[PDB]
RNA sequence: GAAUUGCCCCCUUCCGCGGGUUUUACCCAAGGGGGGGCGGUAUUCGCUUGUAUCCUUCUCUGCGGGAUUCCUUGUUUUGCGCAAGGUGAGAUUUUGGGCAACAGCAGGUCUGUGAUGCUCCUCAAUGUUCUGGGCGACACGCGCACUACAAUGUCAGUGAGAACAAGAAAAACGACUCUUGUCGGACCUACUUGAUCAAAAGAGUGGGAAAACCCCGGAAUCACGUAGACCCACUUGGGACCGAGUAUUGCAAUUAUUGGUCGCGCAACGAGGAAUGUCUCGUAGGCGCAGCUCAUCAAACUGUGCCGAUUACGUCC
């Protein structure tokens, strides 16, 4: 089916905030590991936590982004 | 004058000069939305808008280096022609357009062609990066 | 303008001759000198292929000219000048350009 | 809620990709065409294509594509500028790309001009050499 | 993992068939006068070597050319 | 009181002053030394400074013009340029020991603070695509 | 001060730094300057190349062909984030990772030609530290390229990985394969 | 004279007491006192923003300075030298070039020359032909040599903003207006306009004979705390082919000459078999500029600069 989708769903924003978080080490790439979404959508998405401090920054940067627990 | 070579002077000195070039409209934004200066590209013209950013360079330069005008400008225009037709790389650049900025800035900025800039708007905004953004908020 | 003196050759030890001695007259002899002096010496560089035909290795030649350059002032003199340059003419290819 | 998967846009089945001009290449069609999304009445980037007949609506799109002399009147953007056997056109298509290339083909064919000479032979028609490049 | 070092003494020869390799004398460390006695011993070695250098063994009892 | 001194890398030459302003700072070009865009650059400039103290030995005011190479090589430059005037000055205005002191943490340092470097690079040649590289021409 | 005798990688210290192997100790230098960029001229002499910072040794060895390669400053840029990703990974500090990653990613013993008769016959001949060293960064780096290709999409990532797999002796990694098989071949030809 | 008009204090020492103290010595938290720095003859900023005065560090160039010396008493024969270290801008043919013996080849060139022997051709010429048209290294299943561009996520790709390089190139052609024996223009490039509406083009004015103008030579690689787009797909990776419109160069661009924007990309190609090329430090590799040819067109050649490594410093297979 999806190897990667666009999509805005339940199971999407679900899966984000419950499991995301909890993970030592977060980055968008890893997120596409899970057979889910793109690697794109990823980093936004990431960013709207981190917005309400579910999870936390390590270093700012430009396509090189990482987050880690909050 | 002190424009651009003042505090900092990367992103953060040009946008909040973009953003005091809205609001209260003062200078054209003319028509032709359709015109590439950089060149090469297969896809949509400007992806965030040309015009922009554009326009606080044609004065900001120009003030700094003084009496840097239309052709001289075009040299900090970039590009690689980088599609050719297996052919090398050149440099290029299209130079339309700063007159019509320079001329769309000549409301404010340029005092006159024969010397340039008034109080310096912009050792101004300039000096609130110290202090001061439109908004802060997680990422800055 | 004013009397500038310039000299151009195609050898140094020719220039030296006429500059840094024989304009002597003008020096400390009767009226003020003031010297400037040399100037970025050029070079005319003409790369030239070796074979006279379409053999070989393709092996070249560079040749080369050198260009000197000269430049003296003086603060007008009312036709001393006329002396003062006149005493050396010496030295085959160096030319002259009074201005 | 509903995503798209294979929609049409001249009854030709179209990729939803997650930017909008870059599925309507699919209909030749190509970058600095499509940039005009501010005079096509959806002004979006940075949406999906799934959003289609809502009210970022289809058929806005594909108007402006038929006739553009009154979205905004410029020439030199256009496939075909003062056509050699009418007076003028705008043309932008699938279907009539396969129609319109080979007519002025044939148009050459029959007149037998140099250009249609050396395309009925599958040689090349420009400037171009031959001997070492292409070979099949 | 078990990694026996010894110490570079001195050098004999640049001894390969390409200048591939080279001889050198080794003074092992894990000899304990008794059950291990072995004094000065020899070995190929790879790549540049330069006395006061330190190897690392996982054998012993080859010699650097042997009979073979 | 001051003095003057230049820094070298390859083709750039950067000239530089030293001056007494005791409680202010130092800036390169027109820029302050602080904000120097790429990050790693920044770094190199600062290692004049922080190796020899801190502002313990230098809150003193210096300025420098750098001519002539890319953005590498510019720095390299005006470490030197920046470490021969802190020296140069310690040796008109006070004694030889203190200055003496400086000398040995710089030269300790991986920095070997008169690193003048003789290096430039070597012309190409006529049979050559520049030094070393030959012509490929095939049944050798 | 904080500044005269401090000496940080960006934050990261070396002030109580070990090598856990005694081969390879002094062919294996100690960082004290702040960043990963330097000079050259250690090239100019036969032993000199061992005299010059660990995380130089990292950094250059990372650049490798063209494509249209940044080189220096894009290689310093990437190392950065790579510790980043090590530290919080293994919640160590990273120098030390790397110090003890370098020291088994490479075999001890090695294969090579005495043979002759138009057929090759080898023996097993041991290896010099230099190599050791220069072997390990080699593969440790050839492992991050081929895994970062077109898998994963993570842009420094899998170099940490590799790091990280190799001081632990995880065959999860590239180098602690390669050390393997030469030995398991090495030690098979006598 | 003009402009911003603000920093999102420090060090040293003594004493007291409550904890930690094994009585004690010792130590940490808190507080108070004393001593020393200090806003110094300085807020900061203008390559057009101007007055005065002085200087030669950075630039230019002719002629000159500038090490097998010193030490390790190592190694070597006291010898010729060799290795390591030191000194130093530079440490061993200092670095890169040019030049280059004796003896030769039946190598190439009669398409370099008022360099040529003998022959051929000569007024319906194999001469001259700057004459009109075609052909030329160009014509097309196919083999080979050298070059350039790619298969992308180590700048990687279309967008934006910041900084930033050096060798080098240009001037005279009987016409013109000047007086009595000579001015200007044919070459570059700046600014301004065109632009109350694409590029490319057009036009007017000004400077430079070159260290003065172009020029503070704003190269590209590159950098970004730009919350930029993109997401592993032959996809927005690559373009090859292909149609239409337009302007310039030239006496003449048709077999598209060169630019410049739309469509064609669904044409190849996803790291490459046997085999094979030349390289040891500012080198390899990546990247760009100029000169050359010359109405017009360089994936070539010659030269200069930027970013800048890995391995070996050995042997005779």
């Amino acid at each position: 089916a999806l190897q990667n989708a666009v999509v805005f769903d339940k199971e999407t924003m679900d899966k984000l905030l419950s499991e995301v978080p909890k993970y030592k080490v977060i980055t968008p790439s890893i997120i596409s590991d899970r057979l889910k979404i793109s690697v794109a959508l990823a980093a936004k998405g990431l960013q709207h936590l981190c917005r309400q401090k579910l999870i936390k920054l390590v270093s700012c940067s430009s396509k090189f982004r990482l987050y880690s627990r909050v | 004058i002190r424009r651009i070579g003042k505090k900092k002077g990367a992103t953060m000195k040009d946008v909040h000069p973009w953003r005091w070039v809205k609001l209260c409209s003062q200078h054209f934004k003319q028509e032709g939305k359709l015109m590439v200066p950089n060149c090469t590209e297969i896809v949509k013209s400007s992806h965030g808008r040309e015009r922009a950013p554009q326009n606080p360079d044609w004065y900001y330069i120009r003030c700094a280096a003084i009496l840097r005008a239309v052709y001289m400008r075009p040299g900090v225009g970039y590009g690689g022609l980088s599609k050719r037709f297996s052919n090398k790389k050149n440099r290029g650049s299209r130079p339309e357009i700063t007159v019509r900025a320079s001329k769309g800035l000549l409301h404010w900025g340029c005092k006159s062609l024969t010397k340039l800039g008034l109080i310096e708007k912009c050792e101004s905004s300039g000096h609130r990066i110290t202090k001061n953004g439109r908004k802060l908020a997680d990422a800055i | 303008q004013r009397v500038l003196v310039k000299m151009t050759s195609r050898n140094a030890k020719a220039v030296e001759n006429v500059m840094t001695e024989l304009l002597l007259h003008a020096r400390n002899e009767k009226v003020v000198l003031r010297g400037p002096v040399r100037l970025p010496t050029r070079t005319l560089k003409v790369t030239t292929r070796k074979t006279p035909c379409g053999n070989g290795t393709n092996t070249w030649d560079t040749y080369e000219l050198k260009i000197y350059k000269r430049l003296v002032e003086l603060r007008a003199p009312t036709e001393l000048v006329k002396k003062i340059t006149s005493f050396p003419i010496d030295a085959g290819v160096d030319v002259a350009i009074t201005i | 809620e509903q995503f798209q998967h294979i929609v049409r846009l001249l009854n030709t089945n179209v990729e939803g990709k997650r930017k909008v001009p870059f599925a309507l290449r699919m209909v030749k069609g190509v970058g600095i065409r499509f940039a005009y999304m501010v005079c096509k009445k959806a002004g979006i980037d940075v949406e999906r294509r799934a959003g289609t007949l809502t009210a970022e609506e289809l058929e806005r799109i594909s108007e402006v594509i038929a006739d553009p002399a009154k979205f905004k009147i410029p020439d030199w953007f256009l496939n075909r500028q003062r056509d050699p056997k009418t007076g003028k056109t705008e043309h932008l298509t699938s279907a009539m790309v396969d129609t319109r290339l080979r007519e002025d083909l044939e148009r050459l064919r029959k007149n037998r001009v140099h250009r249609g000479v050396r395309h009925a032979y599958g040689l090349r028609v420009r400037g171009q050499h031959t001997c070492t490049s292409g070979r099949h | 993992d078990q990694a026996q070092v010894g110490l570079i003494i001195k050098v004999l020869g640049r001894t390969g068939s390409r200048g591939n390799v080279t001889q050198v004398r080794v003074r092992l460390m894990a000899e304990e006068g008794s059950p291990d006695a072995n004094r000065t011993i020899v070995r190929n070695v790879k790549g540049p070597c330069k006395e006061g250098d330190m190897l690392s063994l996982m054998e012993t009892e080859r010699e650097a050319r042997r009979l073979r | 009181k001051q003095v003057q001194t230049f820094g070298k890398k390859k083709t750039a030459i950067a000239v530089a002053t030293v001056t007494k302003a005791a409680q202010c700072n130092i800036r390169v070009n027109g820029v302050p030394v602080s904000q120097i865009l790429p990050e790693t650059l920044r770094a190199k400039i600062m290692e004049a400074v922080n190796v020899v103290g801190s502002r313990h030995f230098a809150r003193l005011r210096i300025d420098v013009t750098v001519r002539g190479a890319g953005q590498v090589a510019q720095a390299y430059a005006t470490r030197q340029a920046i470490a021969k005037g802190l020296v140069a000055y310690y040796q008109k205005y006070k004694n030889e020991v203190e200055k003496a002191a400086l000398k040995d943490k710089y030269l300790a340092y991986d920095k070997y603070l008169l690193i003048a470097d003789p290096r430039r690079c070597e012309p190409k040649k006529w049979g050559r695509h520049s030094a070393r590289t030959r012509f490929t021409k095939s049944y050798r | 001060m904080s500044a005269k005798a401090p000496k940080l990688f960006n934050k990261w210290s070396y002030e109580n730094l070990q090598t856990t192997e005694i081969a390879l100790s002094d062919h294996i230098s100690k960082t004290a300057t702040y960043v990963p960029h330097s000079a050259g001229r250690w090239q100019k002499k036969r032993f000199r190349k061992a005299r010059i910072p660990i995380v130089e040794r990292l950094t250059n060895g990372l650049m490798f062909k063209g494509r249209g390669n940044g080189k220096k400053l894009q290689a310093v840029r990437l190392v950065k984030h790579t510790l980043e990703i090590i530290h919080l990974l293994t919640d160590q500090n990273p120098l030390q990772v790397v110090i003890d990653a370098v020291s088994k990613g490479a075999p001890r013993e090695d294969s090579t030609r005495v043979g002759s008769g138009g057929v090759v016959r080898r023996q097993a001949v041991d290896v010099s530290p230099m190599r050791r060293v220069n072997e390990a960064i080699y593969l440790m780096c050839k492992g991050a390229r081929e895994a970062a290709f077109r898998n994963l999409k993570t842009l420094p990532e899998c170099l940490a990985d590799e790091i990280v797999n190799a001081s632990k002796g995880s065959s999860n990694s590239y180098a602690i394969k390669k050390k393997d098989e030469v030995e398991r071949v090495a030690k098979a030809n006598r």
